[PDB]
């Protein structure tokens, strides 16, 4: 089936929510330094979750799960900005809106099990370039948006995904990224690197074998290309508020 | 040039690689004569020219990665783990 089934998405959107609250709070809490109180701002977050099938449980991974955990911890962290607007997008080999920055906010556990609903990892390529171009677009038609009655807008693009690209994109996709620093559109990579997958299985430590011209094997490490400014890698989900919050602060506001 | 994800082990005692050079991205057209050199090399085993055979899921592969793939109706998201045996 292409949806999770309803009551699946309920449940794991409630075990989620309690499993990652005291998270969320720290999260919060920073944030509300980072973006609130101290102009007349307004933010649009665009959450891009990763539905490509090397994601999935049946490939023997577990960044799936802990994408949508990490969804739900994200997503909860920011229904407290006010002036902010939250968006969800997935993607593999096409794009999809799963929630629009103008649909109702994620204080109902229906609207949040409605997302959930959308994500199955099984789509059977993972294409970042494309990901990269759509999330420009939108948020550039947001900022068109923008102009009906006075918003200094500030937009976000957090990329929940396993990091698993085919290595010729790496090149690719820096005159995409380019374009989104020119654009102030913020993006921020969300490595998962589930900790407890298996003993000895990090993305920090997969390779990549090269043919040299002689023929013989030249081996790389894969993230020495890997070309998003800014990422985070999550071990646990524990990891994830304070480097998010480090990195907004740090780079979001200078 | 796509690539493939695979993940060697091995049950045999002195042919071990350590955990970090276990997981590798290959060339998806690459076949085991390749696969068996990329294990000899220098930055793998390091033991010259032992030909290699491998296993993935009990079954010995006979083509090449994507053809494997293809047979089994797989995409290249899959990660592919190939155990290695002396031929
Ligand atoms: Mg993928």
């Amino acid at each position: 089936r292409p949806l999770r089934d309803y009551g699946e998405a309920l449940e794991m959107w409630s075990t989620f929510q309690t499993k990652t609250q005291a998270l969320s709070q720290s999260l919060s809490s920073q944030l509300r330094l980072i973006l609130t109180g101290s102009s007349k701002r307004a933010y649009q977050i665009l959450l891009c979750v990763d539905d490509s099938s090397s994601m999935s449980d049946d490939n023997r991974s577990t960044a799936g799960n802990l994408a949508l955990e990490s969804l739900v911890m994200v997503a909860r962290a920011l229904t407290v900005l006010e002036a902010g607007q939250i968006g969800v997008m997935g993607f593999g080999t096409d794009v999809f809106v799963a929630h629009a920055l103008t649909d109702p906010p994620f204080t109902s556990q229906d609207a949040g099990a409605r997302v959930l609903q959308q994500f199955t990892f099984r789509q059977d390529s993972t294409d970042m370039v494309l990901l990269l171009r759509r999330t420009i677009d939108h948020f550039r038609e947001a900022r068109l948006i923008q102009a009906s009655s006075g918003e200094d807008l500030w937009q976000l693009a957090l990329i929940l995904s396993d990091g698993l690209v085919q290595s010729r994109d790496h090149a690719r996709l820096r005159p995409l990224l380019r374009e989104a620093m020119e654009q102030r559109v913020m993006v921020v990579f969300i490595v998962m690197d589930d900790a407890r997958s298996r003993k000895g299985h990090s993305v920090l430590e997969l390779k990549e074998a090269r043919f040299g011209p002689d023929g013989v094997p030249v081996i790389h490490r894969y993230l020495d290309s890997f070309p998003f400014p800014y990422y985070l890698i999550v071990h646990h989900l524990e990891d994830l508020p304070g480097a998010l919050a480090a990195l907004l602060r740090t780079w979001f506001a200078e | 040039v796509a690539q493939v994800k695979v993940i060697f082990t091995t049950t045999e005692p002195d042919l071990e690689l350590p955990e970090s050079k276990r997981q590798l991205l290959v060339p998806a057209d690459i076949r085991r004569y390749g696969l068996s050199r990329i294990l000899n090399s220098e930055s793998m085993l390091d033991t010259g020219s032992i030909p290699f055979d491998f296993l993935i899921n009990g079954s010995f592969l006979r083509s090449s990665l994507e053809d494997y793939l293809t047979s089994n109706g797989l995409s290249l998201e899959t990660t592919l783990t190939l155990q290695y045996v002396r031929s």
